[PDB]
């Protein structure tokens, strides 16, 4: 993370825990607070136009 | 050098020389003095070599930005007259320029124009260009007659370029013949002026001043 | 249209089997009037390059700045390759032509005859030519002036060819320059007594020995030409 | 005063064979009456199977070779890895050499290589533009001693089958990549006796397909 | 409002868009300018960000002519921008006055460059600091020019984050040798002062680099600091903060 | 300059092109309808106010080449710098290919004016649309076609812009057939005329005809020949 | 909405919020990662298409013969920037008789984004390059951001996930440079460093282009099956 | 907002007035281009407005050269400016090297001159404030690829397609695409396969009148077909969909 | 709108892009005061260095824009050297096409039509700097004239210019009123030092040091500056007045 307050710190975390629910794990593993990170940033993008 | 064009009932023929020399020495025999604007026009190759040849491959590509932008088969008035205002803008830079632009169009016949290097542009219905204009305008022009047929206007090229080729110097090397038609000019093949010769003094009978 | 104004004459060069020896005469001429004394024409660029010109010293002086400023441009950035793969003698020789063939466009030429000659960081000699004209050619011998047709023909006695290089070493090829030297001393009106002697070496690297002089001449069969009378 | 061009001599042969092709020339570089090297080919390959030589003056003749080997990488980029043919090369440089006529070239320009059928193809320039195809051609100093026998050998030129007399023309007959360079050689040779812008060396370099192949030979001093 | 452009402005004397560009210099990496008796010694603290970069490869000095050292801090592009039009500058002055530029001289027209861009709204203000001297004719001199357009001489300067640290020892330096140190002692003080000035950096690590143009060592070039004598700046520099 | 007076919209057009065309309806009407033999354009003029002399007043259809005419609807200042340019044109076009401009070069031309604005920054468009027909030499096809401040034209059997096109065109669905347009000359302008009369009314005062006859004749019917045709169509009708 | 709209502008922080967007065109582009050893430097990049009527859209282009960069941005932008460096490295061949040096062409690149940056109506450049080449020095990777700033590494990535690839180049980072002469290695390890770039993209050879340069080898790109040789 | 400038972003992180054109496209009716390997056909939707429209003098079909075809579709004003351009780029290329140009190479061309908006970025000529509002299907044939098909964006971006269609019914006709396309398809099966999908995207009746076929073909070169066998095939495909 | 943020007229007709111009050449705390002897005209301004990491000698605001005119500068550096550098161009200018250097009246006027310019243009913003021109010109003799940003200067007596100012134009006239002449007569250029100094003091309740002053005089046909081992034998000789 970079530039992050704790207000943008809390919505990776909570996020984390619903792919956990959706896994349908009970206990939070690393990745998915990596995977967390990824959908407060300005992509959730894999879309090519011109600015892939 | 000699380039001689002359309209006729079927269309317009052309016929060339190709020796193209350097001055006392014969720089090649292989220059072809046709230069082909498009599939539909043709331009003969008299003048300094490099400059004549040159900016009609550039008037190909304002027969193709006619084509394009008109959507039309380009007039051979509207072609010559591109050419001639554009060595008027280069008069006095010293390049050379003699071309007999061929056409025949639908919506003005059979055309020949002489464009020239001073932006001079002259309609005509023969004109023979060149350092030996002269020896195959004679032969050409007696004979000469507006009712004629393919064969015939197909020998009288020959037989003209040929009486050049005799007398003059820088003639020769191989002819190319061209019969322009409406759907395009056809092309007649290379024939060599030195067994073009031979022929024609048993046939005719003519070059009796030749010792044979 | 350009008149030459103060001009200069003579620098030769040969190869060895190890590197170069490039010498030059020193001394401005101006015509049959000789007006500057000494006048260094060898100018090193980078410290294993001699970069010999002739002809005008102001042409000479003017590129001599630039020639200095593009080791300037190297040492800006690349602190691991600012001289050592930065500089070689056809990068200096490449940097000189296009600035006279530009000038040759212009009708406003550098009236100059130019020799690079040095050894290259692949450890390999090196020798061109370069003019107002801009022509361009590589040698095993080369010579500028008077001497591009007096010298030069001396030095292809003692290295024909490109093959010639490895049976021509450092002894004999110093003596091949001073016996050149002398030689233009003798038959050119525009050669002093004054040369300077640079060899390039790849051992020891731009050895630059300067202020040596012609010896061993001969002048005393002078008094055995008669009068005419 | 200052004069703007010169010449540098030296003299050429291109050859268009019928599956190969030839770009000759002599590798000796001269001013007037000093010979500036005595190796020193100016038959550069450029790329792709195509040798160029612009041979005449050398101060035009290297601004050519910079110009045209500019082309090939920017053909590559613009074109998108497409290849530039024989045809291509031709008119590229036709453009080149005609970019400069008011202030024109000194050298006689060549381009050899093969073409698509898999056929020698040799074009041949004039100093300030149009080109033409050749099956023989001779350039520089020299051009007009090496040019006639060439003609007498490959294109029989002025021969008749025998005891016909004259009946019957000589037709053209299938040419080895061995047997030209015997003509080559054999011209050249004459031609360090017969003209004095030639000696030294000779470097022929063939062109096919299937390689770029150097071939150094010596002449004589004078 | 009066903060839009550069060409507004305010009663209070402010100018915004200028203050504003001083901030990035404000963190950007510590740099620093000892003036020497016989030079001077520049020392930069280069920030490692990952074990992936190539130590000693990426530099913030670039040389001016031969003889003047410039180490700056803000934006690196922009800061890279104006040491690339004062090679031409000095270039220019070698060209017309046969000489290489004198540090004044070289002051003079670097801030008149910087002014230029203040005063028009349709070009962009810059903002770094450089800091260059070197040794001219006029002895050894030492500047750094604010992106303001203002410089003056200087007896120590320093700029980046860690430029409290630096200064409060170059008071302590000045007052160490008031009479001024030799540029060959001064390679271990300028080592010794950016390790005080990484205790604000603390949080990352870090690469020395030092770079001097000296009468007494380089013969007025500008050289790098490197092999051993880099190693024993290093060395009395740990000693020191230990 | 180079600021821009047009601009891309997040709507994806350009708010100066579709005010452009708000600017050409306000304006006058003009009536393009096309025989078998001729080119017909009939536009109202504001020759309603008194004290006005019509002799020096600017006519809504202006020449521009032996056979081709123009007409326009919207600002009359900005009008005039399209027919100054596309008249130059039409010479320079006898001078270096010979032979008049055709009807659609000069389609083109007006056409390419309104589009290097439009794209361009530091110019708005122009708020006129233009109905340029005629004949091209040696061809006795009438040519009608519509250009547009947008940038694009359009060829048409028949066509109206200006104030109630959309009224005239209704009219002109029934009064005139894509398979047969008006077979002789006099029905074709008096089609023209019976259009006009709906929205001008007013008189022959008010209404012009134009009309261009193959290859190179033009002849303008004065408003006493428009009354004989007004007279005939309202005692029929 | 006064510094973020403007190009001539700061800014209360000391930024330009332009540079920033033009940051975040390298988020949301495609991903590729570079990795050298000191004999042969490698760009594998991750080609992606619009649709499968749609062709992939090639993420690497040739520069030289010796040099290539790689896009992650803006693709309108990289058709600036790619003639810009061919142009440059005609100017070194023509003058110096040289080639242009990778180190020295990252500089140039640099103020060539700057002067834009500073100008009104400009715009920063939202390409950010990966650009490897081989020169006198060795093989270098430069990485190029949308400030211009080049910087230099034994690996690096930029793109989407660059930080996964990061820390797998950071692991096997010693492995790497002391493997040397062998380029088929650090392809192969390549690879493996851009599938921790992935989020269920997968790995085909139709996705997988690789180029490479060497010390004895010229700047190639691999495709097709030629990537079916590490796959 | 972030539209105001003339190159500007953006907190999305893309160009903001190209983002506007790419949604403009959908304005202009609909351009469908089928490529196969036996030739491309592309078909367009004319629109006709009124029957006092003459719609056999307007067409959406436009010839580069001989070799390469083009459909357009969006703002068609903008496509007056680019269509010359193309033109001149083909021309230029048998000027300098008396040779036919790439189909890829001619659309980079056109890509290179898209990129021209805004007044003070890079360092070429801007000749423009805005970037264009209209989108390409270059189709051709290059004797190095074969017949290809590519679609070339207003960004100045530019993807090879086996089959793409743009315009209003882009979507709809695009889901057929995707599933219908394979590489067996012949130069005739692609033709039928055309009007049937634009027969579901047609606003009208499917006719002659508002729609024109073209082909490219190595053997005969660019040739757009005339409405009367526009009309023959039209009929075939009413015939074939009561075969089902 | 803009008749506050560009160089336009208000509805008050006054320029208020100008008037901050003005408030902006007092914020760097610079007193000056210069007057005019018999024969010289000595200017002695502020130098206050409050640093020890600030070489003091290259602090400096008098800059010599010809040998003869030295022009000292109350407000911004930045300002100040752009003024100088542009002043200098022309005071040389002047010598090559009119044949002889440029007077003291005419290379303030100069510089007042280039600030009026500067401020007639939207996007150009003045030079916030305060000039003061002094010289002995032989057709003028000694001669202070002080433009400002604006682009308005006129002659003067004597002159002062900072935040403090209006004590020092007290002493100044004080001393003018007593004399009933527009200079000091006083035939020791040194002497009119000294005096300076002891107004400086009297105005400012500010005990100078070397290192707080500096001093250019214009003599007749040389300018030069006072080094501080000079100006500390002016302060020594205050203690002998």
């Amino acid at each position: 993370t970079d530039e992050f307050n704790g207000a943008q710190l809390k919505a990776v975390t909570v996020e984390a825990g619903m792919i956990a629910l959706r896994n349908g794990q009970s206990s939070v593993k690393h990745e998915d607070f990596v995977e967390g990170i990824s959908e407060v940033q300005a992509r959730k993008s894999k879309s090519v136009s011109f600015y892939a | 050098t000699t380039t001689l064009a002359f309209r006729f009932q079927g269309g317009i023929i052309v016929a060339v020389d190709s020796r193209a020399t350097a001055g006392n020495w014969v720089a090649s025999q292989t220059v072809k003095k046709v230069i082909e604007i498009n599939p539909f026009l043709l331009g003969t190759m008299a003048g300094g070599a490099a400059d004549c040849q040159f900016w009609e491959t550039w008037l190909g590509s304002q027969c193709r930005l006619h084509e394009l932008r008109e959507k039309e088969r380009i007039s051979v008035a509207a072609a010559s007259k591109i050419l001639s205002n554009l060595v008027y803008q280069y008069k006095g830079a010293g390049l050379s320029m003699g071309t007999m632009i061929c056409g025949y169009t639908r919506k003005e016949g059979p055309t020949i124009y002489y464009v020239d290097s001073d932006g001079t542009r002259l309609k005509g219905d023969i004109f023979c260009v060149g350092s030996g204009q002269t020896f195959a305008y004679g032969v050409l022009d007696s004979n000469y007659k507006w009712d004629l047929s393919v064969e015939d206007a197909l020998y009288l090229g020959k037989r003209s370029i040929l009486a050049a080729a005799h007398r003059d110097a820088y003639s020769g090397g191989s002819v190319n013949l061209y019969h322009v038609t409406e759907d395009g000019w056809i092309y007649h093949g290379n024939h060599d002026v030195g067994e073009l010769f031979w022929k024609v003094k048993e046939e005719e009978g003519s070059f009796n001043n030749v010792i044979g | 249209t350009q008149q030459p104004i103060v001009t200069g004459t003579s620098v030769i060069s040969m190869k060895y089997d190890n590197g170069v020896i490039i010498a030059a005469d020193n001394l401005g001429s101006y015509g049959s009037l000789l007006r500057f004394n000494g006048v260094e024409r060898l100018i090193p660029v980078g410290d294993n390059t001699v970069v010999g010109i002739s002809g005008d010293i102001s042409d000479m002086q003017h590129i001599e700045r630039l020639l200095k400023d593009l080791v300037t441009e190297n040492a800006y950035d690349n602190p691991l390759a600012d001289a050592e793969e930065a500089l070689e003698p056809s990068y200096i020789f490449e940097y000189l032509a296009t600035v006279m063939y530009q000038r040759r466009s212009k009708m406003n030429p550098l009236w100059n005859a130019i020799i690079v000659a040095g050894v290259q960081s692949n450890g390999d000699q090196f020798l061109r030519y370069v003019n107002l004209l801009g022509v361009t050619y590589s040698s095993p011998t080369l010579a500028t002036g008077f001497g591009a047709h007096m010298a030069n023909p001396l030095l292809r006695k003692v290295v024909d060819r490109e093959s010639d290089i490895p049976k021509t070493t450092v002894q004999v090829a110093e003596e091949a320059i001073v016996n050149a030297m002398r030689v233009l001393y003798y038959r050119d009106a525009r050669s002093s007594r004054n040369f300077s002697l640079a060899i390039i070496d790849k051992n020891t690297g731009l050895t630059f020995k300067k202020n040596l002089q012609v010896e061993n001449m001969k002048w005393d069969f002078a008094k055995d030409i008669k009068g005419y009378g | 005063q200052f004069n703007p061009y010169g010449d540098n001599g030296g003299t050429i042969l291109g050859i268009a064979g019928e599956d190969f092709a030839v770009l000759a020339g002599d590798t000796r570089n001269i001013t007037d009456y000093s010979i500036n090297s005595r190796y020193e080919p100016k038959v550069f390959d450029c790329g792709d199977n195509i040798v160029m030589s612009a041979n005449g003056f050398a101060a035009d003749g290297d601004a050519l070779v910079k110009r045209f080997k500019n082309s090939v990488k920017w053909y590559h980029f613009d074109h998108n890895d497409k290849k530039l043919s024989i045809n291509s090369a031709a008119r590229n440089i036709q453009h080149l050499l005609y970019g400069k006529r008011f202030f024109p070239y000194y050298v006689h320009t060549i381009i050899a290589g093969l073409d698509e059928d898999g056929k020698g193809a040799v074009y041949s320039f004039d100093p300030v533009g149009s080109y033409e195809r050749e099956q023989c051609r001779a350039g520089g100093a020299a051009a007009s001693l090496i040019m006639p026998f060439l003609d007498n050998q490959v294109n029989f030129k002025n021969q008749y089958e025998p005891g016909t007399n004259g009946k019957v023309k000589k037709p053209l007959k299938y040419l080895s990549v061995e047997e030209v360079i015997k003509l080559v050689r054999d011209s050249f040779t004459s031609a360090t006796e017969r003209h004095i812008q030639v000696g030294d060396g000779l470097e022929i370099l063939i062109v096919t397909k299937d390689g770029v192949r150097k071939e150094f030979y010596e002449l004589k001093r004078d | 409002g009066y903060d839009l452009s550069n060409s507004v402005f305010s009663p209070d004397g402010r100018n915004f868009q200028v203050e504003y560009a001083v901030k990035a210099v404000e963190n950007g990496t510590t740099s620093i300018g000892i003036k020497c008796n016989d030079g001077v010694v520049f020392a930069v603290e280069k920030l490692i960000t990952s074990k992936l970069l190539v130590p000693q490869k990426n530099v913030k000095i670039q040389v001016v002519d031969r003889h003047i050292g410039c180490v700056y801090s803000g934006l690196i592009p922009d800061g890279r921008h104006l040491v690339n039009r004062g090679r031409e500058e000095a270039a220019s002055f070698k060209k017309l006055y046969k000489t290489p530029i004198p540090i004044p001289a070289f002051a003079d027209r670097l801030g008149q460059y910087v002014q230029a861009h203040t005063l028009y709204n349709s070009v962009r203000p810059f903002g770094v600091s450089t800091i260059f001297g070197g040794v001219d004719k006029n002895g050894a001199h030492l500047y750094m020019l604010e992106p303001s357009g203002s410089y003056w001489g200087y007896k120590g300067a320093a700029t980046g984050k860690g430029r409290q640290s630096a200064k409060a020892e170059l008071e302590k330096l000045v007052d160490h040798h008031p009479e001024g140190l030799s540029a060959r002692e001064a390679v271990k003080q300028a080592a010794k002062i950016i390790y005080l000035a990484h205790e604000d950096n603390k949080e990352k690590d870090f690469e020395l680099e030092i770079s001097w143009c000296s009468l007494s060592e380089t013969n007025g070039l500008h050289k790098f600091v490197k092999g051993d004598l880099l190693q024993e700046a290093i060395d009395f520099a740990q000693k020191e903060i230990n | 300059y180079d600021r821009a007076l047009s601009i891309f919209s997040p709507d994806g057009h350009i708010f100066q092109v579709e005010y452009a065309l708000e600017a050409v309806k306000r304006g006058t009407c003009a009536v393009g309808v096309k025989g078998k033999n001729c080119v017909v354009l009939g536009c109202e003029r504001r020759s309603t106010l008194k004290l006005q002399d019509t002799r020096i007043t600017p006519s809504k259809v202006s020449k521009i080449d032996s056979h081709v005419v123009l007409s326009f609807s919207g600002l009359n200042a900005d009008s005039r710098i399209l027919i100054e340019k596309a008249r130059v044109e039409a010479q320079s076009h006898r001078l270096t290919l010979e032979d008049p401009v055709t009807v659609e070069y000069l389609t083109r031309y007006v056409a390419g004016v309104q589009q290097r604005y439009t794209q361009s920054g530091g110019v708005r468009p122009f708020g006129v649309s233009t109905l340029i027909a005629g004949f091209d030499p040696r061809d006795d096809e009438p040519k009608l076609y519509q250009t547009e401040p947008s940038g694009i034209y359009s060829s048409w059997s028949a066509q109206t812009i200006g104030r109630n096109s959309k009224t005239v065109r209704e009219f002109l669905e029934k009064n005139y057939d894509r398979k047969e347009p008006p077979a002789t000359v006099e029905e074709c302008v008096k089609l023209t005329v019976r259009s006009l009369l709906e929205v001008v009314q007013t008189g022959a005062k008010n209404i012009e005809i134009t009309v261009v006859k193959p290859d190179s004749d033009i002849v303008a019917l004065s408003s006493e020949e428009i009354n004989q045709y007004v007279t005939q169509i309202e005692q029929e009708k | 909405n006064n510094y973020d709209g403007d190009t001539v502008t700061f800014s209360p922080t000391g930024r330009l919020f332009q540079v920033e967007y033009a940051l975040e065109a390298i988020k949301q582009g495609s991903v590729t990662v570079g990795l050298r050893s000191n004999t042969h430097a490698v760009l594998v990049a991750l080609k992606r298409n619009a649709d499968e009527l749609s062709s992939y859209q090639k993420k690497i282009i040739k520069c030289d013969e010796h040099m290539g960069l790689s896009l992650a941005g803006l693709a309108p932008d990289a058709r600036v920037l790619s003639n810009y460096l061919r142009q440059q490295c005609n100017y070194s061949s023509l003058v110096f008789n040289r080639k242009l040096a990778v180190e020295r062409a990252g500089h140039l690149l640099c103020d060539k984004a700057q002067k834009n940056t500073q100008s009104y109506g400009g715009r920063p450049y939202g390409v950010g390059l990966l650009i490897i080449g081989y020169d006198k020095s060795g093989a270098h990777l430069l990485e190029f951001q949308p400030s211009g700033n080049v910087t230099e590494l034994y690996g690096t990535a930029i793109g989407a996930r660059s930080q996964g690839a990061k820390t797998y180049l950071e692991r096997t980072l010693d492995t790497f440079i002391k493997i040397d002469g062998n380029p088929d290695e650090l392809i192969k390890a390549g690879v493996e460093a851009i599938s921790q770039s992935l989020r269920d993209e997968s790995l085909t050879v139709d996705n997988l282009s690789i180029a490479i340069v060497g010390k004895d080898t010229p700047f190639t790109i691999y495709d097709g099956e030629a990537v079916a040789k590490y796959i | 907002e972030y539209d105001r400038g003339v190159s500007t972003f953006s907190p999305e992180g893309r160009l903001f007035q190209v983002e506007y054109s790419l949604e403009a496209i959908k304005l202009g009716s609909t351009a469908i281009g089928i490529a196969t390997k036996e030739g491309v056909v592309l078909g367009v939707e004319k629109r006709a407005t009124s029957p006092l429209l003459e719609s056999d003098s307007i067409e959406k079909i436009v010839e580069i050269d001989r070799h390469i075809g083009c459909a357009m579709s969006g703002l068609t004003a903008d496509a007056r400016s680019m269509i010359e351009h193309a033109r001149t780029a083909a021309v230029t290329h048998n000027l300098y090297y008396d040779e036919d140009i790439n189909v890829e190479s001619l659309t980079q061309s056109v890509c290179d001159l898209a990129l021209r908006f805004g007044e003070g970025a890079s360092g070429e000529e801007r000749l423009m404030s805005r970037p264009f509002g209209v989108a390409l299907l270059i189709a051709g044939h290059d004797a190095d690829d074969g017949y290809q098909l590519f679609h070339a964006e207003p960004s100045g971006t530019f993807y090879r397609y086996n089959a793409k269609a743009i315009g209003s019914g882009s979507e709809g006709a695009q889901a057929e695409l995707l599933n219908e396309w394979h590489s067996s398809l012949t130069l005739k099966e692609a033709e039928l396969l055309v009007l049937k999908i634009l027969k579901q995207v047609m606003e009208e009746k499917l006719d002659e009148n508002n729609a024109q076929l073209s082909c490219i073909t190595k053997q005969d070169g660019f040739k757009i077909y005339d409405n009367e066998k526009t009309a023959e095939l039209i009929k075939e495909l009413k015939e074939k969909e009561a075969a089902e | 709108g803009y008749d506050r943020h560009i160089t336009i007229f208000s509805p008050e007709g006054r320029l208020y892009q100008v008037e901050y111009a003005f408030k902006a050449t007092n914020q760097t705390n610079i007193n000056s005061l210069a007057v005019r002897g018999k024969d010289c005209t000595v200017v002695i301004s502020q130098k206050k260095v409050p640093d020890k990491l600030l070489d003091p000698t290259t602090v400096s605001y008098i800059f010599c824009i010809s040998r003869t005119i030295g022009m000292v500068v109350n407000g911004p550096i930045p300002d100040a050297r752009n003024a100088a550098l542009r002043a200098k161009a022309e005071a040389a200018e002047f010598r090559y096409k009119y044949g002889y250097d440029m007077p003291c009246d005419v290379l303030a006027k100069r510089m007042a039509n280039l600030s009026q310019i500067y401020t007639q243009r939207a996007y150009m913003r003045p030079l916030g700097v305060i000039l003061t021109f002094v010289s002995v010109d032989e057709e003028l003799g000694p001669s202070i004239y002080k433009t400002d940003p604006a682009g308005y200067y006129v002659g003067y007596k004597a002159t002062a210019t900072g935040p403090k100012q209006q004590e020092i134009t007290t002493n100044l006239e004080n001393h003018f009123k007593k004399s009933k002449i527009d200079h000091i007569n006083e035939e020791s250029w040194e002497k009119v030092v000294e005096f300076a100094i002891t107004h400086m003091i009297d105005a400012l309740g500010t005990e100078f040091s070397k290192n707080d002053l500096e001093v250019g005089v214009a003599t007749k046909d040389k300018f030069f500056t006072l080094s501080a081992e000079n100006i500390e034998e002016r302060l020594v000789a205050i203690a002998e007045q």
